[PDB]
């Protein structure tokens, strides 16, 4: 069984922040890494960015780069992703997603190989 | 960065076959193979149904073809039910190291 | 295999002649490793203990 639950929703200032967590259940959060993606109302599915959640080590793509800063904290078993600088565009559904397991020896971060998805929170702007 | 592209909605016909097809860079989708397909009902989660083009994913019918050639690829639906009514979106990692998504297409009824 | 996708970036040293380095690595970190099957290097190596 797995779950990957996701904090409540919270509309902001456009320009303000927000800081969107996501729990692990049935599994360690150090196997794969957690992909960060979006859905706007209307709009298909917009990828966020990665983190490898034990080094921390995260790519996006270049719209966020600035916009998204990357934490976890394995021993509570979370991941979280902060959003800084809001716009209207950031009415959206983010999803918290793990991707590919962690190997030493082959680099699976960067293909969509997505297992399960959060259920879905909604950062908001007025 | 985000450049893939597909139909934005088409319409099937039970128990015929349909084309839902992808299309990108030699950058995204013939450097390497890795695509994947998604199924997403309004109110509820996504559900991979397609991975690697043509590695099994849990719960397919054998309606749901998966194929990759050059530029583009396609799931080419045959047999073409009604119980699958949202969208299809297809999705491409580029090799500049990130992942992709296209703009989703509707499996309309049908 | 080294599996980091390195990437060489230029720098120009002196008149008319380059220095090459490594610029960002694209993807995720790993390890340079080796493989081989460890049965065919055990009958490998008791054959040589044979002799
Ligand atoms: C040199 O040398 C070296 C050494 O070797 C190398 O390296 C290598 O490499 C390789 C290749 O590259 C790699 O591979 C990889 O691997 C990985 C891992 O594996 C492992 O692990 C896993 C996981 O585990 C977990 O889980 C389980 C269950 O399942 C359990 O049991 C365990 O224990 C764990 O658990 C966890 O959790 C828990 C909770 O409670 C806890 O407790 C614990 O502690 C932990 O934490 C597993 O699984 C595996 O196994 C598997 O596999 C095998 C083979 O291998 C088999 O035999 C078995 O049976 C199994 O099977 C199963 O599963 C699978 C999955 O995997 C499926 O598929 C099948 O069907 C069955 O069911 C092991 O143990 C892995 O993972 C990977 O895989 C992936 O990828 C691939 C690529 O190729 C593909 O193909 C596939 O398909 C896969 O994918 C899949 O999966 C994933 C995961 O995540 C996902 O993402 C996707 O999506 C898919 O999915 C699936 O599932 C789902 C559900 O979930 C569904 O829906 C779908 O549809 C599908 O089905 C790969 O394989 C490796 O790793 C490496 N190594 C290392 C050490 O790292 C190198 O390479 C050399 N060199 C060169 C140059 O090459
Ligand atoms: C190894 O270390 C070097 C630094 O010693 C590092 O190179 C630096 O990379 C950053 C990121 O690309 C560069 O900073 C950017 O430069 C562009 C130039 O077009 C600016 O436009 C950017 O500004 C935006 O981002 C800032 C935040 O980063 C915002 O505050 C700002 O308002 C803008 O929105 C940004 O400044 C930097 O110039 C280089 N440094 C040098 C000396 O070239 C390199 O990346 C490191 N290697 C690895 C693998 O990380
Ligand atoms: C690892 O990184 C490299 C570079 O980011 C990726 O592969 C290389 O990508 C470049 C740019 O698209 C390719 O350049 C092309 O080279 C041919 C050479 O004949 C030239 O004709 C074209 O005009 C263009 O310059 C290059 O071929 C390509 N190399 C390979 C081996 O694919 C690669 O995708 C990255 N890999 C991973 C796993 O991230």
């Amino acid at each position: 069984q797995v779950q990957l639950v996701q904090s409540g929703a919270e509309l902001k200032k456009p320009g303000a922040s927000v800081k969107v967590s996501c729990k692990a259940s049935g599994y360690t959060l150090s196997d794969y890494y957690v992909h960060w993606l979006r859905q706007a109302p209307g709009q298909g599915l917009e990828w966020v960015a990665w983190i490898n959640p034990t080094s921390g080590r995260t790519i996006s793509p270049r719209k966020f780069q600035g916009r998204v800063t990357m934490t976890t904290d394995t021993s509570m078993n979370v991941a979280y992703m902060e959003l800084r600088g809001l716009r209207s565009d950031d009415t959206a559904v983010y999803f918290c997603a793990r991707g590919g397991w962690i190997s030493l020896y082959v680099d699976y971060s960067y293909y969509p190989n997505f297992d399960s998805w959060g259920q879905g929170t909604l950062v908001s702007v007025s | 960065q985000p450049v893939l592209t597909q139909p934005a909605s088409v319409s099937g016909s039970p128990g015929q076959s349909i084309t839902i097809s992808c299309t990108g860079s030699s950058s995204d989708v013939g450097s390497y193979n890795l695509v994947s397909w998604y199924q997403q009902h309004p109110g509820k989660a996504p559900k991979l149904m397609i991975y690697e083009v043509n590695k099994w994913a849990s719960g397919v019918s054998d309606r749901f073809a998966g194929s990759k050639s050059g530029n583009t690829a396609s799931l080419t639906i045959s047999r073409l039910q009604a119980e699958d009514e949202a969208n299809y979106f297809c999705s491409s990692s580029t090799n500049s190291a990130t992942v992709i998504f296209g703009g989703g297409t509707k499996l309309t009824v049908l | 295999t080294r599996p980091n996708n390195n990437t060489r970036k230029s720098v120009r040293i002196g008149p008319g002649q380059t220095f090459y380095a490594t610029g960002d690595i694209i993807g995720d970190i790993k390890q340079a490793h080796c493989n081989i099957s460890e049965e065919k290097w055990n009958d490998t190596l008791q054959k040589v203990g044979i002799e």
